[PDB]
Parts: C-alpha cells; sequence; structure tokens
C-alpha cells in the first residue's frame, strides 16, 4: 500500500500537480474553533424555520464565528502553500469560518460550500450587504436589521434544504481532474459535501488526515488510499517534513502574521 | 438545485 512518504514524493516530484482538497472543522479546531464532531436540537441553528422564528442561536455562533475573531493555523497555511506551488486545483471547504480565505488562498481556488460571512441578504427584500455592514450588530449581540424593509439580514450562510453555492458545482469538473484527493478535519457526514470523496478517479492517491477513518474511506477503501490518523496539525507537519517545507512554511507564516 |  501507499504510505505519506510515496505521496510527499508525488507531490514534491510533480506527479501529482492537480490536488483537490476536502477540510472541514477538524482543521480549524487548532486556531480555537470548536468541532461538532432555546435550541431544540443542534442542527436548528441552520434551519431556517427556526431561524425564523429565533434567530438569537445563530447569531451567536455567528458572533462567535465571524472574520477577525479567529487565525488561520499551519493547516490552512499549508494548502496555502500548496496554492503557491501552484499544485492546489481546489480547495473544497465545509468550513464557515472563512479561514481558507484570510490565509490569503485566492477565491478562484476556493470552493466555500456551506457559504460565507462575507457578505449577507435580507430575508424579506433579497437586497444584498458586505458582512462588515452587519458586523457592529453581530459582535454587540444585536440582531442585524435591514434598512430597508426591517427584515432580519443573514449571512450567506448555507441552511439545510437551501441550494449549495454555485461554485460547488465545480466538483463535476475538479474531482475527475484531481491527481490526488487530500482529505482533512472531516467526519464526511454532511451529504453532499462528503460523497465527493468517491468521484475523484480509481487510480488517484486519496490522502486522510483526520483523527479517525470517515465515511466511504472507512467502508469502502481503495487501493491507493493512505490515512494519516491522528491530531490534524501532527499530521500537516509530518507531511511538511516528507515533503521538505518546513524553512518554506517558516517564511509563509511570518509574512502572513501581520496581515492578521 | 444542489441543496445541503
Ligand atoms: N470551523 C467551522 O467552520 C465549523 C465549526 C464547527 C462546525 N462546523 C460545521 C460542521 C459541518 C461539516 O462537518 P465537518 O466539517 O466534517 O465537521 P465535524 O465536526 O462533523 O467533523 C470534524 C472531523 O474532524 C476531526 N477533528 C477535529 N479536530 C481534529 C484535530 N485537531 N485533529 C484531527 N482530526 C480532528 C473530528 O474528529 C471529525 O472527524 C457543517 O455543519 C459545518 O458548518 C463548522
Ligand atoms: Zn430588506
Amino acid at each position: 500500500k501507499l504510505s505519506l512518504q510515496d505521496v510527499a514524493e508525488l507531490i514534491r516530484a510533480r506527479a501529482c500537480q492537480r490536488v483537490v482538497v476536502m477540510v472541514g472543522a477538524g482543521i480549524s479546531t487548532p486556531s480555537g474553533i470548536p468541532d461538532f464532531r432555546d435550541l431544540p436540537y443542534p442542527e436548528a441553528i441552520f434551519e431556517l424555520p427556526f431561524f425564523f422564528h429565533n434567530p438569537k442561536p445563530f447569531f451567536t455562533l455567528a458572533k462567535e464565528l465571524y472574520p477577525g475573531n479567529y487565525k488561520p493555523n499551519v493547516t490552512h497555511y499549508f494548502l496555502r502553500l500548496l496554492h503557491d506551488k501552484g499544485l492546489l486545483l481546489r480547495l473544497y471547504t465545509q468550513n464557515i469560518d472563512g479561514l481558507e480565505r484570510v490565509s490569503g488562498i485566492p477565491a478562484s481556488k476556493l470552493v466555500e460550500a456551506h457559504g460565507t460571512f462575507a457578505s449577507a441578504t435580507c430575508t424579506v427584500c433579497q437586497r444584498p450587504f458586505p458582512g462588515e455592514d452587519i458586523r457592529a450588530d453581530v459582535m454587540a449581540d444585536r440582531v442585524p436589521r435591514c434598512p430597508v424593509c426591517t427584515g432580519v439580514v443573514k449571512p450567506d450562510i448555507v441552511f439545510f434544504g437551501e441550494p449549495l453555492p454555485q461554485r460547488f458545482l465545480l466538483h463535476v469538473v475538479d474531482f475527475p481532474m484531481a491527481d490526488l484527493l487530500l482529505i482533512l478535519g472531516t467526519s464526511l457526514e454532511v451529504e453532499p459535501f462528503a460523497s465527493l470523496t468517491e468521484a475523484v478517479r480509481s487510480s488517484v492517491p486519496r490522502l486522510l488526515i483526520n483523527r479517525d477513518l470517515v465515511g466511504p474511506l472507512a467502508w469502502h477503501p481503495r487501493s491507493r488510499d493512505v490515512a494519516q490518523l491522528g491530531d490534524v496539525v501532527h499530521g500537516v507537519e509530518s507531511l511538511v517534513e516528507l515533503l521538505g517545507w518546513t524553512e518554506e512554511m517558516r517564511d509563509l507564516v511570518q509574512r502572513e502574521t501581520g496581515k492578521l | 438545485q444542489p441543496k445541503k
């Protein structure tokens, strides 16, 4: 079977230079954002009917999560280095913390499958707003209201049962184009984002860096799956060492600190 | 449309 070593060599030799990446909340727990894995059940927080009933739970999360609150960690910066080396085809994220773009990965490389706090939309009149526009209220524990119609202004977070963003559809071209799939810090429980793991070609290495073997990687392993189980930062640290990128990662991380 |  393939090892982590083997995958690192594939990258370092540019045998794989169209890497697709899937990430989840696991990659942002090092940043200090807890993962998942009145509020009547957890899922309520992303349910539109509940939100209309009581938007205060969501907004408490939005306040916790709002850009500026958290800094990207070495996992993000690794993915940024992947981009910088011109190896990243696309990074698909279930996260709504926005730490991918804060790390400096261009929006063309990102698919933010569950939406963004960078923008907002009035729930009544559909007026769009910059996320900065509602920041004061959200942070001041107010529910932001539309100037035009008084309707609740809701971040462009994709709620359960709502259409995934346009850019999600990129998966039809991305996954079959990928010569490596990297899966980081996802339980792969959330469809339809999960089953994307199956959408790379039979020949394509799939590298999981996660606490645990999850999803189709567990039940339906393929010949060239690699599992690096443990802390995600330890995993990436290990990958970066094998890649010989440690000095490049320092340089990058040092440069990027200022922005934050 | 693909929905979450
Ligand atoms: N940061 C965020 O944006 C955030 C925060 C929490 C929840 N969520 C939701 C989670 C859900 C998508 O599911 P998914 O992304 O899989 O999250 P999840 O919480 O369902 O699963 C995360 C996975 O990462 C694993 N994990 C967590 N921390 C580490 C670590 N340090 N090292 C290794 N493995 C680790 C964890 O064991 C699990 O397998 C959507 O509803 C998101 O909105 C997002
Ligand atoms: Zn309005």
